[PDB]
């Protein structure tokens, strides 16, 4: 089909000249003669019937003049119920060594976004079981959740815990898109779900599909794996009227990969160094990941915050695309509170007394206010001394510290790290416990009793153990 | 055999930029139509080729595709038919309620009114927020910037204004009616849908036009959305009708313009923003004006929104918009989580128009409130450990905390000017100093109910007369004192 | 006698601490202005270099 | 003449190919076929008989191939005595809808600075009739003044008072060049000036000529508006031999417009992103505002400090050409002192004995200290108490309070509103009054006697009037 020839191989950007009709942009080009499959996606019509293409795999071995065919369609991936329990690449190739993925329906990774009249206006609440999330920044069923955080702050652990708590319980299928992450973590997740039962290698009851492009992959591949995963999720939303859970790790890699190829594509660098087409491409991806009126897709996306700078363009743009945001602060993790959710930075759209209820809203706002007042008091402490503050100031500091400790919750996925058994706190118990702490009913209990506990019943019980060991 | 005067061939298409050969008679900024059906705007009329930005996905456009001239600069449907309809940047309906019945198409590039046609802004544009209407007054025809960081309340401050306009708009009085236009630049379709749902629930859509340019929309659409909305608003202003436009995320429009310019190879500048970004924002905000009586007496109030990053008010786009606008309403996340909701920082927030945009009653109470609150800010540092301070300092701190509790207003609860005047009157005169700090908001609510139900005549006097006459002040004093005596139970 | 001396000394010490803080913030503000201008210049230079290389 | 053809229209950077003789740099090119007159200023000869030029109006609607004529000279503006009372844009056409500005001659905006021989070699004081300015921060005659302070500090009233004073005392007109002026604020300024009387519409009693460079205009127009106003002022200095006052608002916007124009022309930005030719552009503009043999143009330029950084390139470059600073402070406004000039903070470079006179320097230095020590001890009284001050410390408070009140002076422009006739105190009267207050001669007088008064005789007479 209009067999082209490679005219230049610079980095991942390969230019092909088509003597016959030029392939339209975003179509997939297959390089002939390579032992494996190398797919070149058209990016620009440079001119003189030449297309600038970004390779989806390594460009080593390419020789000028090599024949390149045109598929005629954007990269098409095997999609359907048969992808569950299978690991697939960006170009939809089985990488689990379990044979070909035999799906009767193929879909292209590139597609238009859902229309405005297809947007749903409902806002439910998803009880993850995490005290910080459910109280301060409640997640919503179908909403777009964002796990903002730096490096080594808890994004991967938190997302795996969310998979364990929600996805396992959720009857609908789930999709995990490992965009630009460590390959070791991908294998860990694959093995963990095998033993957990979410992926069954024997039967056909698997409930989670895996799309992985790790950082070992070339920049081009790392910029489309998210599109492949969301295409699979879209199939599980439109073709099948089911609720889906799309878990993507480090969406930031989607933006970063574009920055690694924009210069070769021929674009003038934008601020800091990202590609000029940052917001547009990010929206094109994100708008597709929504809950239409046909079906719901509750998406949890981990977003790496470069150098813990939220003002960085990549995390900054993604804030507008997410209904519920949970920012993991390194300073809190240094304090030891795990999860390291920043109580005064995390926000959710359903945090509305009409939606979450008056009591829930009041308790959450009280917690946030007391923590703000504690932040204010710390500056005074640094100069005056703790033994100089007023009794009201000391009471506020004590209660705020107790609340901060009670925010910490041991995770089942973190049982290996912390050593404590994982706990899941119901929303009612979370609200009741934080309300009691705000009231002061547990002021007599030491702060240590509130650290790494589940419900306040565990909190008071721990205090008694310490007294018995005193 | 191709004329290459009214038609052209795409030499290269990529990243939303099409370098078309031909089109020798294309006007600058003239919309053109591609073979695939996607429209385009001719921006760079380079000597050998015309650089036209694509209003859609580039998969449809290829090399050699015929590009034809529409023959006109971009114009959008403009009229009262748009009222209640969600449209895109080009004015095409997206709410699926049917085609717009607009009988007029106004160009989006029309220049702003000059020095002579305009007149001093006097008419108060009531936001409905106690803090804004009292300490940061906004007048019809004033460009007030709702600046702030992310998740601070910027959008909320604007939507409550649209909801508040229902009170006057439903009224028979025409001079007070204020049609509203909300321009969504970059917001996701889910967010826009939730916003329109809120407005419909408040029955505010009937006088509101929601122009949306979501993230999926191509960069040129996001670039043109504010101009289209402003042109839609100008209809009311040019025909003696008062209008309000809210350019939410004007920063995102600057980002889209930067993307277009850099991909068009226009020379970069600070933060890669093209040098003419100040011009881009100025030729939009200056269209907001209060025309004189001879020119209809209409108004086009503008409420741009700029998202500062970590309170960086010295960044390129923030500096530009701050310089252009007639004041700002700064919102701080610290206040938002400190109980001060809305998070309006009275100190940074300023209005160039000032008291001229306030009702005489609101002027009377608000001046005293402003002085007391400024003094409280001066002595606010002591408050932490100011128990051992001069009695004057203690009085300042108490009056400040009382006023701060007064200013707090619930979300999606726009208050009337008379009710705001009543509450501020209760505070400034000093009837709430004795009342416990936490009790202040409870008293505000209870007193609002009492005065609204029992004493609607007095509210009518403030509303109709427009000033606190001596008799009203005496009557207001009696009402407030009587209720305050019985309020505590 | 001791209490009056203590209070006077505390007042003087806090005043001196405030003066020292004022000097420090003056120096830090100068440094901040220099660094901000440098950052703007550096990003400008990076963008220009990227443009010219194309 | 030399009807060229547009070859490229990128933003406001139009490019024209002249088949006939190429127009020189800094030359106006009128575009034919446009309803609104669009002038193009030649910036670079790019070879191939084409000239890259910047547009002074909207560049929409231009078609590759449109014919443009060459004026043969830099942009020429209506220049004369009839520009007074009129608002003109950068190209010189009236924008006040009062008909054409029918002046006898026209002058090009781009002119060279006065030569070395023409420059005067003596520093002189331009007496403004305002006590605080004339005493603490005297305005140099032919120098550039920096009016720090935005709104709420009586900036507009101060400007109008300066116009009226220089018109009445020195018999010189003034030109207000608003670079990037908000349209609403321009209309407000116009109407306020009309009501004050500095510009009269009925008859030729106007004292100011307005040049508006409103923000909606392209960056090149805003960049050249200052030059337009400067040329209009240059008429009076050279042809009429008068002392003109050029009020350039936000010289920062002039700098920013220059930076934007350079960016559009593609010149590699300098540090912080300002134009590479910032210093030279500022020099070209300022150096024409000097004292020639025929006359002098003093410029009161409002200055904006980006990011509150005086070390920023634009503030630094502007300060290099400054000769005095006027800081309108909100605190002084709160005290009630109008004009709201901060006496201690306001500085002038002619405040040296060799220039001002030994008596003037002694008086200004004394009133400086008498207020500095009052401010310093103002903490002492605030902490301990007024009775806890020394006898002299009580005396200096009284005298300083008298001086800070005596600084306030009624302005004639606001006379209609305030009800108090404005005063034009001579420098000799200001010196005499302030030295008398310093000596303690009127220490018996009440403080209120010195508030909102003119000459010290008015102060003592008012003291008599009280009760
Ligand atoms: N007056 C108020 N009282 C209580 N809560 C409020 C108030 N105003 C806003 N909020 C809360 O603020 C949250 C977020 O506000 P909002 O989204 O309007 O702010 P924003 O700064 O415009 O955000 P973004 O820029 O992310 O769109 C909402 O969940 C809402 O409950
Ligand atoms: N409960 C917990 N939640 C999160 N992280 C924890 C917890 N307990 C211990 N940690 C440590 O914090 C680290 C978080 O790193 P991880 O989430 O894997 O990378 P990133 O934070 O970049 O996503 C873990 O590797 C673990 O060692
Ligand atoms: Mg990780
Ligand atoms: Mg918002």
């Amino acid at each position: 089909a209009a067999t082209g020839r490679i005219v230049a191989v610079i980095g991942a950007v390969v230019d092909v000249q088509f003597d016959e009709g030029l392939p339209p942009i975003l179509n997939a080009l297959e390089v002939q003669g390579r032992e494996t499959r190398l797919v070149l996606e058209v990016a620009q019509h440079l001119g003189e019937s030449t297309v600038r293409t970004i390779a989806m795999d390594g460009t080593e071995g390419l020789v000028r003049g090599q024949k390149v065919l045109d598929s005629g369609a954007p990269i098409k991936i095997p999609v359907g119920p048969e992808t569950l329990g299978r690991i697939m690449n960006v170009i939809g190739e089985p990488i689990d060594e379990r044979g070909p993925i035999k799906t009767k329906q193929f879909a292209a990774i590139h597609a238009e976004a859902p229309e405005f009249m297809e947007m749903s206006v409902e806002q439910e609440i998803l009880v993850t079981g995490i005290k910080v999330v459910d109280l301060l920044a409640p997640y919503a069923k179908g909403g777009k959740i964002g796990l903002f955080g730096g490096a080594g702050v808890g994004k991967t652990v938190l997302i795996m815990e969310l998979i364990n708590n929600v996805a396992k319980a959720h009857g609908g299928y789930s999709v995990f898109a490992g965009v630009g992450e460590r390959t070791r973590e991908g294998n860990d997740l694959y093995h963990e779900m095998i033993e957990s039962g979410v992926i069954n290698l024997k039967d056909a009851t698997s409930k989670v599909a895996l799309v992985y492009g790790q950082m070992n992959e070339p920049p081009g591949a790392r910029a489309r794996v998210a599109l492949t995963g969301l295409t699979v999720a879209e199939y599980f939303r439109d073709q099948e009227g089911q609720d889906v859970l799309l878990f993507i790790d480090n969406i930031f890699r989607f933006t970063q990969a574009g920055s690694e190829v924009s210069a070769l594509l021929g674009r003038i660098p934008s601020a800091v160094g990202y590609q000029p087409t940052l917001a547009t491409d990010m929206g094109t991806m994100q708008e597709r990941i929504t809950t239409t009126k046909k079906g719901s897709i509750t998406s949890v996306q981990a977003i790496y915050v470069p150098a813990d700078d939220l003002t960085d363009p990549a995390p900054a743009t993604t804030f507008a695309h997410l209904d519920a945001t949970t920012v993991l602060s390194r300073a809190i993790a240094e304090l030891g509170i795990y999860p390291a959710v920043d109580p005064l930075d995390s926000t959710s759209r359903i945090m509305d007394p009409n939606i979450v209820g008056s009591e829930h809203y009041d308790v959450a706002r009280g917690v946030q206010k007391i923590l703000q007042d504690y932040k204010s008091l710390q500056d005074i402490i640094a100069i005056l001394g703790m033994d100089e503050l007023s009794e009201e100031d000391k009471l506020t500091v004590s209660r705020a510290r107790k609340i901060q400790r009670f925010l910490s919750q041991p995770f089942q996925v973190a049982e290996v790290f912390t050593g404590h058994l994982g706990k899941l706190v119901p929303l009612k118990e979370t609200i009741k416990g934080f309300q009691q702490i705000l009231a002061g009913e547990y002021d007599h209990l030491p702060e240590q009793a509130f650290y790494m506990v589940g419900p306040i019943e565990e909190a008071v019980a721990k205090a008694d153990k310490l007294a018995e060991e005193h | 055999s191709v004329d290459l005067e009214e038609t052209g061939r795409v030499l290269s298409i990529g990243d939303g930029i099409a370098r078309v050969h031909g089109l020798r008679n294309v006007q600058a900024e003239e919309m053109v139509e591609f073979s695939s059906g996607l429209k385009g705007m001719s921006l760079n009329l380079e000597p050998d080729n015309v650089g036209v930005v694509v209003f859609g996905n580039d998969k449809l456009i290829k090399e050699g595709d015929i590009v034809k001239r529409t023959g006109a600069i971009v114009d959008v449907p403009v009229g009262e038919e748009l009222l209640g309809r969600v449209v895109d940047a080009l004015g095409n309906a997206i709410d699926g309620k049917g085609p717009i019945g607009s009988k007029t198409r106004r160009r989006v590039g029309l220049k702003a009114p000059g020095i002579i046609p305009r007149i001093s802004v006097r008419e108060p544009m009531q936001t409905g927020i106690k803090a804004v209407d009292s300490l940061v007054p906004i007048g019809r025809g004033q460009r007030e910037l709702i600046i702030g960081d992310r998740q601070t309340g910027k959008t909320s401050i604007a939507i409550d204004t649209i909801i508040n306009q229902k009170r006057f708009n439903d009224g028979t009085d025409e001079k007070k009616k204020l049609y509203c236009i909300y321009v969504a630049i970059g917001q996701k379709r889910s967010t826009v849908a939730q916003l329109v749902k809120r407005l419909t629930d408040a029955d505010a859509m009937k006088y509101t036009i929601v122009v949306s340019a979501t993230a999926s929309d191509a960069a040129p659409l996001q670039y043109l959305a504010p101009y289209s909305g402003c042109s839609m608003g100008e209809y009311f202003r040019d025909n003696g009708k008062h209008a309000l436009i809210i350019y939410d995320d004007l920063s995102k429009q600057a980002v889209a313009y930067r993307q277009m310019s850099l991909l068009l190879r226009r020379p970069p500048g600070r933060e890669a923003y093209p040098g003419d970004v100040f011009y881009l924002h100025s030729r939009l905000l200056e269209r907001a004006a209060k025309m004189n009586d001879a020119f209809g007496g209409g108004s086009l109030t503008a409420l741009p929104v700029i998202e500062t990053q970590a309170g960086d008010v010295s960044a390129y786009i923030p500096t530009n918009v701050i310089s252009i606008t007639d004041g700002q309403i700064f919102l701080e996340t610290e206040l938002f989580y400190k109980g001060i909701r809305p998070a309006i920082n009275v100190g940074l927030s300023v209005s160039r128009v000032g008291s001229a945009a306030q009702t005489r009653a609101m002027k009377q109470v608000a001046g005293t409130m402003k002085l007391e609150l400024a003094q409280y800010r001066e002595v606010a540092a002591f408050a932490q450990f100011g128990s051992d301070l001069d009695a004057a300092t203690q009085q300042l701190l108490s009056r400040g905390v009382r006023l701060t509790e007064l200013l707090k207003q619930g979300q999606y609860a726009p208050m009337a000017i008379e009710e705001q005047v009543a509450v501020i009157y209760a505070g400034v005169r000093g009837y709430l100093d004795k009342l416990e700090p936490s009790k202040i908001t409870k008293f505000e609510n209870a007193f609002l109910s009492h005065v609204i139900s029992q004493h609607q005549a007095l509210l009518g006097k403030i509303r109709a007369d427009g000033k606190i006459s001596e008799e009203t002040d005496a009557k207001l004093k009696e009402i407030v004192t009587n209720f305050l005596a019985g309020f505590e139970a | 006698e001791s209490t009056t001396s203590e209070q006077s000394a505390r007042m003087t010490a806090m005043d001196n601490a405030s003066k020292n803080a004022s000097e420090m913030i003056d120096k830090l503000t100068l440094t901040f202005n220099r660094t901000r201008q440098a950052v703007i210049t550096k990003e400008l230079i990076e963008i220009i270099s990227g443009a010219a290389a194309l």
